[PDB]
């Protein structure tokens, strides 16, 4: 009884034409560069992915920023937690903010 | 169906690390525009024919 | 952002409405495994390595750099003293060398 805007739109010759690559395609791509990072650092980038722990990847991410590495293996605890308090502020304000 | 890649999966672990011993030189190739053509349109003439 | 991999050089070159770059690069090869620590505890001490990575080949503990394999014997020069050995998750117990001792032992 109603009529849409989308058949009023495709009543009259013009058509949204799908797109190649698929959400699922996306997340894939999102998925294998998160677990190449999260294993490799930055050395996935630059050629075959190189393991490392993340405890080192992320010191030699304070070696870079220009903090000596023992501020990381001193506080790797609190730095964890720290990122898993951001990570859940993200999550909600995410969920409440739809701004 | 397209193929996005070969799949592969990092051996990950707490106390192993993988080191390169040996190296390669790539030299690639990458071609930008810079500049096109300067068309100039006598707009009197093509549209009146003199 | 120039070629992928390590950006060692670029060359230009003319092209018909366009430029051609060319770039040269270093790309890491041959991988090897090895078994790494963060630190090493010495006499109560936790040695950092000044720039490299701590590993080991089985038996013995050296020190590299990250980019390319070259096992040194982890002495002093090469590793800095932090703190003890009660913080650090993750550490071995391995001998640190001091080139002082053969100098003093004379
Ligand atoms: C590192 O790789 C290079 C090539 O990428 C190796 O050089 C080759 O070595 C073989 C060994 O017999 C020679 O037959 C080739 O002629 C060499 N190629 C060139 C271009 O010189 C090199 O041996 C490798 N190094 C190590 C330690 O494995
Ligand atoms: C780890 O590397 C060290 C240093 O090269 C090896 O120690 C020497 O290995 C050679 C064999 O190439 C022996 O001839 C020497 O007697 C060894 N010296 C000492 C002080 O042990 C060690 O064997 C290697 N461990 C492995 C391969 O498991
Ligand atoms: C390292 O060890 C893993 C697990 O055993 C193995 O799959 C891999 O081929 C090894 N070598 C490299 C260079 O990762
Ligand atoms: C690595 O993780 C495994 C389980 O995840 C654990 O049993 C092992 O002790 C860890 N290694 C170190 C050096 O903490
Ligand atoms: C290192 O040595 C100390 C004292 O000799 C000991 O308490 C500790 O358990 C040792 N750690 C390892 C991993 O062998």
């Amino acid at each position: 009884a109603a009529r849409d805007l989308i058949c009023a739109q495709k009543f009259n010759g013009l058509t949204v034409l799908p797109p190649l690559l698929t959400d699922e395609m996306i997340a894939q791509y999102t998925s294998a560069l998160l677990a190449g990072t999260i294993t490799s650092g930055w050395t996935f980038g630059a050629g075959a992915a190189l393991q490392i722990p993340f405890a080192m990847q992320m010191a030699y991410r304070f070696n870079g920023i220009g903090v000596t590495q023992n501020v990381l293996y001193e506080n790797q605890k609190l730095i964890a937690n720290q990122f898993n308090s951001a990570i859940g502020k993200i999550q909600d304000s995410l969920s409440s903010t739809a701004s | 169906t397209m193929s996005l890649g070969a799949e592969n999966s990092v051996a990950y672990s707490n106390n192993s690390i993988a080191i390169p011993t040996n190296f390669t030189i790539s030299v690639t190739t990458e071609i930008l525009p810079v500049s096109m053509t300067k068309t100039s349109v006598d707009c009197t003439m093509y549209i009146c024919g003199d | 952002f120039c070629g992928k991999g390590y950006h060692l050089m670029s060359f230009p070159q003319s092209a018909p409405h366009g430029v051609v770059f060319l770039h040269v690069t270093y790309v890491p090869a041959q991988e090897k495994n090895f078994t790494t620590a963060p630190a090493i505890c010495h006499d109560g001490k936790a040695h950092f390595p000044r720039e490299g990575v701590f590993v080991s080949n089985g038996t013995h503990w050296f020190v590299t750099q990250r980019n390319f394999y070259e096992p040194q014997i982890i002495t002093t020069d090469n590793t800095f003293v932090s703190g003890n050995c009660d913080v650090v998750i993750g550490i071995v117990n391995n001998t640190v060398y001091d080139p002082l001792q053969p100098e003093l032992d004379s």
